[PDB]
């Protein structure tokens, strides 16, 4: 996942 | 206290776990897991965002656990650190  | 919820609402694992009714059917990984690790739907495409630290995560790919992902972006998370 990424981070917003 | 000394440390303080970004969403004080969704302290509750229910209340979180609710907030995946209209989890996409792409999201591979289950509201079970994702509200466990304190996470909660944010209602847009797959992010979703800690109760705690208020962290937000998307574009989940196979192979990724929410707790693992929560830890790796968010080290610092009182949640993550009271696990
Ligand atoms: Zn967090």
């Amino acid at each position: 996942s990424v981070p917003i | 206290g000394t440390i303080y919820p970004r969403n004080p609402a969704m302290y509750s694992e229910e209340a979180r776990l609710k907030s995946f009714q209209n989890w996409p059917d792409y999201a591979h990984l289950t509201p079970r897991e994702l509200a466990s690790a304190g996470l909660y739907y944010t209602g847009i495409g797959d992010q979703v965002q800690c109760f705690a630290c208020g962290g937000k995560l998307k574009n989940w790919e196979p192979g990724d656990r929410a707790w693992s992902e929560h830890r790796r972006h968010f080290p610092n998370c009182f949640f993550v650190l009271g696990r």
